[PDB]
RNA sequence: GUAUCUAGGACUACCAUGGUUGCAACGGGUAACGGGGAAUCAGGGUUCGAUUCCGGAGAGGGAGCCUGAGAAACGGCUACCACAUCUAAGGAAGGCAGCAGGCGCGUAAAUUACCCACUCCCAGCUCGGGGAGGUAGUGACGAAAAAUAACAAUACAGGACUCAUAUCCGAGGCCCUGUAAUUGGAAUGAGUACACUUUAAAUCCUUUAACAAGGACCAAUUGGAGGGCAAGUCUGGUGCCAGCAGCCGCGGUAAUUCCAGCUCCAAUAGCGUAUAUUAAAGUUGUUGCGGUUAAAACGUUCGUAGUUGAACUUGUGCUUCAUAC
């Protein structure tokens, strides 16, 4: 059944695995490496960007809300992003077309919750660390 | 759709905002591990409560 | 306290000690402290020495 | 470099962070030995494994083997000098019966409390911080000194310590001045 | 044969038609310097190695070459290209992937400090030189050690305890335990600073005279409390809204998830978040997967490569001692 079970078949055993790790869906970001092709930043971790709009992405069914996201154009490459700003409020902390450090969204490439197809998350807007703004633990830059 | 974002941060605007102001600045590392012994042993002698939970309020 | 180890170098005579005598390490009981530089400006006078030949007596006015 | 600050990372975090009985065991150590943080207990627990993974490996060598002795009993030289194994159960099979608590019972935080110098399960534990403990010449600030069994008898007090009686306050001696002045 | 330090198609001359590959030649890709090694599990392994040591290359680009024992050198020169400077306009000069810097780029990287005292290198040299090397400032990349109280009666109740009396019950209760901005006793070092020491010099640590805690003080945080998964069916607000949420799900007007408050939990000078990677993964499987129906046996057979191929060809006897008994 199956394997080349000889003792002088380690050529077939390595050329088989070499040809059949392509069907390991997650080891096709070692092989074909589409990171520099399909990721919005060229394989990095974070990204500085410049906000272009305020997109009210509505929630997917069977949850009704409106997620209040933000459409970023970066400065790294001139890709486009629809990022996301969490924890209610803090669209009031945007002060539009002022720069943003967006980040990955923790499901490694997919949208997470009821957000349809939005893959990112604001972590710093105008360099003041948004988690230190719901408490207003640091001062918002206003003037 | 994007019908309105004009209700962003709504329930924070409907919050009464009472305060903390007190509560007795607590013991840190080693002494904090001292203080987590009375809250187990004797209170709570594992008496029969007929399938209940220990850190309950009511 | 009660333990403080160290080194001790009993020479024979001071003038025979006046041969070996690590001077920067002698300098604690050095009676012989000379020629302050202090090693950052001596380069700058050396580099200007390279641009005058033969006499090298014009860099009194350069600091 | 070069060789920059060569690792030996202790502090083994466990696999699953909230296994309820694993959590109900740690405070059954902290009351026994007045330890501060929990990764102190993972510090000593990691020390047992490098013993055992050395210990259990020797039992896969077919006695007589050269490796099973000059590394074998040399482990057992340490485990009796540390004051943990007895002399009857000297052999390599019995070293695997060492619970975590047996290393903890040679901590200075218990070897000053099992001696009468301390009278409390935490006054021991802070006495070593404030330097009133001598080991044969040397005062020791660190309570994780773990005591070898040869140096058991020399746990006594510092001479410059207020116990037994050198500059006994000295803040209390200033408190012996602020009352009269 | 020429050239080279030298072999050599290294090159020229004639002559031969050879070489190479399914055991992957040749071309392509590389977010490729190679190794020592690093990460991570029980094994088997995947992943990483620009980076201190070794070997190699390069000094904006390509090319060229002098001096030399040694350089196709760039803190040598020569062109050209690019970039750029001082120019009185004729000319002249540029090379930080050395150190410390400055601009840029970006999510992402320190001070234009000190010293040759160390390690060693160098010259004519014991002495000179050496931002090599060393010191220092910066520095939660990292790794180690460990400060946030300790003790005491009353205390305020639980509990044994002696005992009344017992489905009750109290007192002699008490080793205990907590609560006590009750009371104390206060035990000490972060501070603190003479002077020391350390050092090239100076600092840091260690010693240190003086100075240093009733907390309000010398005052830990960061994440969470539906499940996974440790820990409130606590109160108020909001009512499919705001939000939460990795996954499964909560909110559609009594929210165990939302905004809070009280509480509570987990680690703790540490913790959250992202991407990456590894283990979980017997979900890449040689050890070790699966293929009737869940994904998966070519329509059939033939067949080179390859893989894999039955049996048989000096084996115990026989006697002894060394040798277990």
């Amino acid at each position: 059944m199956g394997k080349p079970r000889g003792l002088r078949t380690a050529r077939k055993h390595v050329n088989h695995r070499r040809d059949q790790r392509w069907a390991d869906k997650d080891y096709k970001k070692a092989h074909l490496g589409t990171r520099w092709k399909a990721n919005p930043f060229g394989g990095a971790s974070h990204a500085k960007g410049i906000v272009l709009e305020k997109v009210g992405v509505e929630a997917k069914q069977p949850n009704s809300a409106i997620r209040k996201c933000v459409r970023v154009q970066l400065i790294k490459n001139g890709k486009k992003i629809t990022a996301f700003v969490p924890r209610d409020g803090s669209l009031n902390y945007i002060e539009e077309n002022d720069e943003v450090l967006v980040a990955g969204f923790g499901r490694k490439g997919h949208a997470v919750g009821d957000i349809p197809g939005v893959r990112f998350k604001v972590v710093k807007v105008a360099n003041v660390s948004l988690l230190a703004l719901y408490k207003e633990k640091k001062e918002r830059p206003r003037s | 759709v994007h019908g309105s974002l004009a209700r962003a941060g709504k329930v924070k605007g409907q919050t009464p905002k009472v305060e903390k102001q007190e509560k007795k600045k607590k013991k840190t590392g080693r002494a904090k591990r001292r203080i987590q012994y009375n809250r187990r042993f004797v209170n709570f002698v594992q008496g029969f409560g007929r399938r209940r939970g220990p850190n309950a309020n009511s | 306290g009660g333990r403080s180890t160290g080194f001790a170098l009993i020479y024979d005579t001071l003038d025979f000690a006046k041969k070996f005598e690590p001077k920067y390490r002698l300098a604690r009981h050095g009676l012989f402290e000379q020629k302050k530089q202090t090693r950052k400006q001596r380069k700058e006078r050396r580099n200007r020495m390279k641009k005058v030949r033969g006499t090298a007596k014009a860099k009194i006015g350069t600091g | 470099g070069r060789i920059p600050s060569v690792f030996s990372k202790t502090y083994v975090t466990p696999r699953r962070p909230y296994e309820k009985a694993r959590l109900d065991q740690e405070l059954k150590i902290i009351g026994e030995y007045g330890l501060r943080n929990k990764r102190e207990v993972w510090r000593v627990k990691y020390a047992l494994a490098k013993i055992r993974k050395a210990a259990r490996e020797l039992l896969t060598l077919d006695e007589k083997d050269e490796k099973r002795l000059f590394q074998g009993n040399a482990l057992l030289r340490r485990l009796v000098r540390i004051g943990v194994l007895d002399e009857s159960r000297m052999k390599l099979d019995y070293v695997l019966g060492l619970k975590i608590e047996d290393f903890l019972e040679r901590r200075l935080q218990t070897q000053v409390f099992k001696l009468g110098l301390a009278k409390s399960i935490h006054h021991a534990r802070v006495l070593i911080r404030q330097r009133h403990i001598r080991v044969r010449k040397q005062v020791v600030n660190i309570p994780s000194f773990v005591v070898r069994l040869d140096s058991q008898k020399h746990i006594d007090f510092s001479l410059k310590s207020p116990f037994g009686g050198g500059r006994p306050g000295r803040v209390k001696r200033k408190n012996l001045k602020k009352n009269q002045g």
